[PDB]
């Protein structure tokens, strides 16, 4: 809804919920000097 | 968008389409930021130099779609807008500095596997990410090429975040602190940018602390697309984040 936006928010029913991954989040990831 | 790939289903769920009612046609892009707003560039409302000017009644918008023309029924969400929201600084007549515009929806939205807000950053989010060097997702339903066209399906690309004088020195457009530039450097040897149609459409981050999609973007303007030596703008959602927590607070969200 704004700030951080929801309470729910940024966590996708299809991958996040299910601790699923998309084809390219690694990359993302990676470049935060790899992710978490 | 340039050298992208089609989107996942449900990849990108706060992905909204921006459409004309008549003729009918895609505008632009917008994201979802709670069951009642979207986030759009004010540019998709508002740009008199091309006779440009709409208001509630001349759009829809359209949630959870994946086919950039299939009716796609019993999955898709279409709704009508209460309310426009300009920046008031929104600088058309120069350099489309606060590039941003807010819609209420008439109705509240349901979310489901397919539509669902992204979040809005807050300062160390937006401090631990917004660094050069680091990759965003920009994701939307416009051109494939600079001029030749339309994908079938949502298009995705994943660019890397340049330094502010990379950007400054790319092109002879004044650069202000709403905005921000990304692709990959020509000797890089990798491509893809956003193109025209793409406007209004979410740069998203994933933070690492959390695992929360974040969007630190929204498309806004270019030379060209995907040419060597230049790279997209985006308006900086974390700067105009208080005119944005503002009007959600008086016409309430
Ligand atoms: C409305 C949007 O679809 C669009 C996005 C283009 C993205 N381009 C790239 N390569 N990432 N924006 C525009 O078309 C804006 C609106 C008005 C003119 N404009 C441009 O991008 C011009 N190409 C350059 C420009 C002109 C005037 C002021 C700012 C930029
Ligand atoms: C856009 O149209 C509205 C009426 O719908 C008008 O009030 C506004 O002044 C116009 N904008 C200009 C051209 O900046």
């Amino acid at each position: 809804t704004f700030g951080s936006g929801e309470a729910d928010c940024g966590l996708r029913p299809l991958f996040e919920k299910k601790s699923l991954e998309d084809k390219t989040e690694r990359e993302l990831l990676e470049s935060y000097i790899d992710g978490r | 968008i340039v050298e992208g790939s089609d989107a996942e289903i449900g990849m990108s769920p706060w992905q909204v389409m921006l459409f004309r009612k008549s003729p009918q046609e895609l505008l632009c892009g917008a994201s979802l930021i709670s069951d009642r707003w979207v986030l759009t560039a004010a540019h998709c409302l508002l740009y008199p130099p091309w006779d440009k000017n709409f208001t509630e009644n001349d759009l829809l918008v359209r949630i959870g779609k994946h086919s950039r023309t299939r009716y796609e029924r019993n999955i898709e969400k279409i709704s009508m807008l209460e309310k426009i929201y300009i920046h008031p600084r929104y600088n058309w007549r120069e350099n489309l500095d606060r590039d941003i515009a807010l819609m209420k929806l008439k109705k509240p939205v349901a979310f489901s596997d397919y539509i669902h807000p992204v979040c809005l950053p807050d300062r160390e989010t937006a401090a631990s990410l917004l660094q050069a060097g680091y990759k965003g997702r920009v994701t939307g339903w416009g051109n494939l090429k600079e001029t030749w066209g339309q994908p079938s399906v949502l298009q995705v690309v994943n660019l890397p975040i340049v330094e502010r004088p990379v950007c400054k020195d790319s092109t002879r457009i004044r650069i202000t602190d709403n905005m921000f530039c990304a692709g990959y450097k020509p000797d890089e040897g990798k491509r893809g940018d956003a193109c025209e149609g793409d406007s209004g459409g979410p740069f998203v981050m994933k933070s690492p602390f959390n695992n929360r999609w974040y969007q630190m973007g929204i498309v806004s303007w270019g030379e060209g697309c995907d040419r060597d030596g230049k790279y997209g703008f985006y308006t900086h959602v974390f700067r105009l984040k208080k005119w944005i927590q503002k009007v959600i607070d008086q016409f309430g969200e």
